[PDB]
């Protein structure tokens, strides 16, 4: 069953880029689409076959759509090391983009081109024979990345009702930011994309800069150094959907093994090992060693302490030289000597998958090569902690209205702000009833 | 978002104007000929933000210059780069204004406001992606303050969702002992509140005040005022016309720098500050350049920021230098300096490092919003209201059509702005 | 009526029309609506030779308008200092309180004339005077961070 990648705005984009790559390496795709280990040459039914379409010369083409509403990022896509591997028809730019302002992603601006998005990507739908659904990139805090990924998924859910969305959405750190207004635009497309995503896997900007300075080594983390290590992750987490293997193995199951309720869908990703490249020759850490890090809120993708939480579902992800015996034995001196607390409604269990191809490295990346890594997928209601933070920086704002002009100006109501709060203040709630 | 259209109007936005065009294309590798003499690519790669690519590889300033003063177009043209502008981009009248806004805004200046669109419309019409407008005048004159006031709104109208934004030239006795250049400024303040989306307040001043009391220039000319003017067009531009890791355009500049409409007046401030010839070369530290752009000294409006809070601030330092070290310089300032910042507009300070510099070895060049501009506004409303309370002169600009009503309203707005000031500067976060 | 057309040549700078009608009976002290003098308009606008012919022929000094406005005030305010000191010369009253509570000084600190400043003071100028908001020209300066204003007024 297919899944369609869409990447929306500069931080979607550049993810992607970084995403694709990876997952070339991965699959032994070479960056003109060339696969020699795909003995199938038609096309075939592959477990990468789910993200890559195959034509008739043998080109294996990521069922990607790139959009942005200014060029300049997807035009380096268009002149990269990867420019053959994308429909070029599936890159697609506006001219002016959304000023880091929601409303002109989502009203004005994002207008113009969203049915020859929507046309672009039922085009890779028709390609489908079984179309699971989306994995949505974008960030929060960029007016395309808010406004218009949500104005998309309006549209994705109208066109393709029985379709899993997932989303991995850049929340916004100050060490790496690119405007004031960035809590407006987390909200606001926070409140109007809740309904229409079935998953939503939040990267921390703040979290993924400070594993680059403390485990990487990287004094001021760049976008490349961030992106580099949340591929890691993103793939890590789509890995079950590329490849054989028994837990998380399409859209839907993304939603039943990690989303209890529908609102409270936005599991809390942990990694681990990340390891200087300059640690070349690093002891190998062993299935219990990085079993444990994953309960160490210093690995997660989100800043929160899950320690002030309740587990409500708990996915862990090997990849590489794991024993399945061991990864029990982790998981028993787990559910005792450390505080995890499920909450009473939800089996106190953890979902294994090991997948026994240690991770990839990407040439020029800052990671070494591990022979076992895992990612650790949790619905936790400490991340309630990452949007009360947003919440109080919105409302320091709305609190004087500052900035708000700039939103109705561009075709939005003003209540449309504390609609968004609101539903903001019913998710926080949520998720202290849920515990 | 990509060309920005140039405006010049009056004697001082000329001036000030044909100063700019020196000191970027300089910056840029463009000669007073329009041929790039550049040893490094990123000085083209955002060129066409301030310039056409004409034939023979020649790069022309989309600029339009406009004055009512015939004079001043060919004291323009007597310049360095006066040779750089298309001739069909000159739009002179015969006559002027004589520092009567009234007539800038309403009677000769409306006259000839229409030549000047159609340049616009031409200028504009050639552009792949238009961003906005930036037009150099001064308030206290009748060109600049009256015509460019009736430029802005003109343009506002036909290019409504473009950026308009001015380098306005405030009046000061110390520079300008021309008593109704209050009135002047006022009504221009009072049109600038609601046409223009971004003025960067350069303040004669704080201009003579940095000549005179910190260069020790005892009898500071325009030409040194003017230097510490092109200073901080070029720093407060470098953002728009060089690659760094930061796309800036004039349109996130004003969603991230203005928190309420009205509150679009932004004081610049510059460090190092140096005068015409000073063989000032000592360079400075990061932790001086981060000081001294937060200093009174340095701002080019005669406002103390410490007597008002920062809303929003944006620093470009420039010159080779650890992006880790303005960082943590810059958040070095916001801890020590906590209590002169709003604290219900997170994040609000933002940084971006250039690498190539203006002339110098390192400048850092400030764009504050800051609550204490009411200071200049006040002044200016003072002197206003010293004259209008006598209704003195008054009779030169209701003889030209102006109604008594339109000084009132203007000093009512500008006695509005500058509560709206006080306002944000007492809220607090609870 | 020549006090009518005496304003309008004291204002214009006429000074032969001033020197016909004065000689014709003209009342020097003619007002016009806002009471306005002809020394009031020839020392707003400028024309020194005017306020000196004026003050020869019986112009009061110190006549107010209708908002206490002395030549003095207009004077100050403009930044005429020859007429500043003529009038000072022929007994302008220093510091003549108008019906906002300026004084000479205050008008001419407000607006950075600092040489009419200066000889307000050598001239006995109150520095104390405090305008309807209790504003001393020292004060004014303080306010507004007019530096070189303030170290004028602290002599
Ligand atoms: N991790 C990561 N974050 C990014 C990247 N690019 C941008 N961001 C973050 O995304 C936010 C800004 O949104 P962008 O994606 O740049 O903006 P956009 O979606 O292109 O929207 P507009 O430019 O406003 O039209 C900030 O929080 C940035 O730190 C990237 O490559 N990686
Ligand atoms: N900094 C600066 N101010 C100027 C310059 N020329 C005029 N001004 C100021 O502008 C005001 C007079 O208006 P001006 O621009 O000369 O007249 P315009 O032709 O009507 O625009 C006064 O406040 C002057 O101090 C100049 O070259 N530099
Ligand atoms: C207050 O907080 C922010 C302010 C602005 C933004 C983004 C947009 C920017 N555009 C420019 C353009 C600049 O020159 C024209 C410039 O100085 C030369 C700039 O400062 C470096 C910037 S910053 C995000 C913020 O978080
Ligand atoms: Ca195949
Ligand atoms: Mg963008």
């Amino acid at each position: 069953r297919e899944c369609i990648s869409i990447h929306v705005g500069q931080a979607g984009v550049q993810i992607g880029n970084a995403c694709w790559e990876l997952y070339c390496l991965e699959h032994g795709i070479q960056p003109d689409g060339q696969m020699p280990s795909d003995k199938t040459i038609g096309g075939g039914d592959d477990s990468f076959n789910t993200f890559f379409s195959e034509t008739g010369a043998g080109k294996h083409v990521p069922r990607a759509v790139f959009v942005d509403l200014e060029p300049t990022v997807i035009d380096e896509v268009r002149t990269g090391t990867y420019r053959q591997l994308f429909h070029p028809e599936q890159l697609i730019t506006g001219k002016e983009d959304a000023a880091n302002n929601y409303a002109r992603g989502h009203y004005t601006i994002g207008k113009e081109i969203i049915d020859l998005v929507l046309d672009r990507i039922r085009k890779l739908a028709d390609q489908c024979t079984g179309l699971q659904g989306f994995l949505v990139f974008h960030s929060f805090g960029g007016g395309t990345g808010s406004g218009f990924t949500s104005l998309l998924m309006e549209r994705l859910s109208v066109d393709y009702g029985k379709k899993s969305k997932l989303e991995f959405s850049i929340y916004p750190a100050p060490q790496v930011s690119t405007a004031v207004v960035e809590p407006y635009n987390s909200i606001l497309t926070t409140h109007t994309t809740l309904e229409h995503s079935d998953c939503a896997f939040m990267v921390d900007n703040e979290a993924i800069y400070d594993i680059c300075r403390r485990n990487l080594d990287i004094e001021r983390p760049t976008y490349t150094n961030l992106n580099r290590l949340i591929s890691q992750i993103v793939s890590s987490i789509t890995a079950s959907l590329r490849f054989d293997g028994a837990l998380n193995v399409d859209l839907t199951e993304f939603q039943t093994n990690l989303v209890p309720y529908p609102r409270i869908h936005f599991p809390l990703a942990t990694y681990a090992p990340v390891i200087s490249a300059e640690k070349a020759y690093h002891e190998q850490l062993s299935v219990a060693e990085i079993t444990n890090a994953c309960f160490e809120p210093a690995n997660q993708m989100v800043k929160c302490d899950p320690r002030h939480g309740k587990y409500m579902a708990c996915c862990l992800l090997y990849r590489g030289d794991v024993v399945p015996k061991d990864v029990n034995a982790a998981i028993a001196t787990i559910k005792t000597k450390r505080s995890i607390q499920f909450v009473d409604w939800c089996p106190t269990g953890f979902k294994v998958g090991i997948n026994y191809q240690p991770p990839t490295v990407v040439p020029g990346g800052d990671l070494a090569k591990v022979q076992r890594a895992v990612c650790m997928l949790s619905n936790t209601t400490a991340i309630a902690e990452a949007w009360a933070r947003l919440d109080h920086k919105f409302d320091l704002m709305y609190a004087k209205r500052a900035f708000v002009h700039w939103y109705v100006g561009e075709g939005m109501e003003e209540g449309e702000f504390s609609e968004a709060r609101e539903d903001m203040a019913a998710l926080e709630k949520d998720y202290e009833e849920v515990g | 978002m990509r060309e920005i259209v140039h405006i010049q109007a009056g004697q001082c936005g000329n001036q000030i104007g044909a100063k700019f065009w020196e000191v970027i294309s300089d910056e840029h590798g463009i000669d007073p000929t329009g041929s790039y003499h550049g040893d490094s690519d990123l000085q083209l790669e955002r060129i066409n933000v301030y310039y056409n690519e004409a034939t023979g590889n020649k790069y022309v300033p989309r600029a339009i210059l406009v004055d009512l003063e015939p004079g001043t177009m060919d004291s323009v043209r007597s310049g360095p780069f006066g040779q750089i502008f298309r001739p069909d981009n000159f739009v002179f009248g015969q006559s002027g204004a004589g520092n009567n806004w009234a007539k800038g805004h309403y009677t000769e200046g409306a006259e000839l406001v229409d030549s000047v669109l159609d340049v616009v419309r031409k200028e504009s019409e050639s552009c792949d992606c238009l961003q906005g407008f930036q037009l150099t005048h001064s308030l206290g004159g009748g060109t600049g303050s009256g015509m460019g006031t009736l430029l802005i709104s003109k343009i506002r109208e036909e290019y409504p969702d473009r950026i308009m934004n001015t380098f306005s030239v405030m009046p000061s006795p110390k520079v300008s002992d021309t008593v109704v250049e209050p009135y002047n400024a006022t009504l221009s303040v009072h049109q600038l509140v609601e046409n223009t989306d971004e003025t960067y307040c350069i303040d004669n001043e704080a201009l003579y005040d940095i000549c005179f009391r910190t260069l020790k220039l005892t009898t500071p000319t325009y030409g040194d005022l003017n230097h510490l003017v092109s200073a901080t067009m070029s720093g407060v531009t470098t953002c728009l016309r060089f690659p760094g890791q930061l796309n800036a355009d004039l349109r996130k500049l004003a969603v991230n720098m203005v928190p309420f409409p009205r509150l679009h007046f932004f004081m610049p401030g510059f460090a190092p500050l140096t005068s015409r010839g000073s063989q000032q070369y000592r360079a400075l530290t990061v932790p001086e350049l981060t000081q001294q752009m937060f200093d009174s000294k340095n701002m080019m409006a005669a406002c103390d920021p410490r007597h008002g809070r920062y809303l929003t601030v944006a620093a470009i330092f420039r010159g080779r230098m650890s992006m880790k070290e303005v960082d943590e310089q810059m958040l070095n300032v916001q801890n020590k300096n906590s209590s002169y910042f709003v604290e219900w507009i997170p994040n609000n300070v933002k940084t971006a490092v250039c690498d190539i510099p203006p002339g110098l070895k390192m400048s850092a060049t400030f764009i504050g919003n800051s609550t204490a501009i009411q200071e200049l506004f006040k002044r200016i409303s003072e002197q206003f209201t010293a004259m209008f309370r006598r209704k003195a002169f008054l009779h030169w600009y209701t003889g030209e059509g102006m109604d008594e009503m339109e000084f009132t309203e203007a000093e009512s707005n500008m006695n509005d702005l500058v509560s709206e000031y006080q306002q944000y500067q007492d809220a607090t976060a609870d | 009526d020549l006090g009518k057309k005496l304003l309008e040549a004291a204002r214009a700078g006429q000074d032969d029309e001033v020197r016909i009608l004065m000689a014709n009976g003209a009342d020097v002290n003619a007002t016009d609506a806002s009471g306005l003098t002809p020394l009031h308009l020839a020392a707003t606008y400028g024309h020194l030779e005017i306020v000196e012919v004026l003050l020869k022929h019986g112009a009061d000094v110190n006549a107010i308008d209708i908002m206490g406005s002395t030549p003095l005030h207009l004077a100050a305010l403009i930044g005429h200092l020859e007429i500043v000191e003529v009038l000072l010369k022929h007994g302008a009253d220093v510091n003549a309180v108008d019906t906002w509570g300026d004084t000479p000084l205050h008008l001419a600190a407000i607006m950075g004339h600092l040489e009419i400043v200066e000889v307000l003071l050598k001239h006995g100028a109150d520095v104390n005077a405090q305008d309807k908001f209790g504003k001393t020209a020292f004060d004014i300066s303080i306010d507004n961070g007019n530096e070189d204003l303030a170290e004028i007024l602290q002599k």
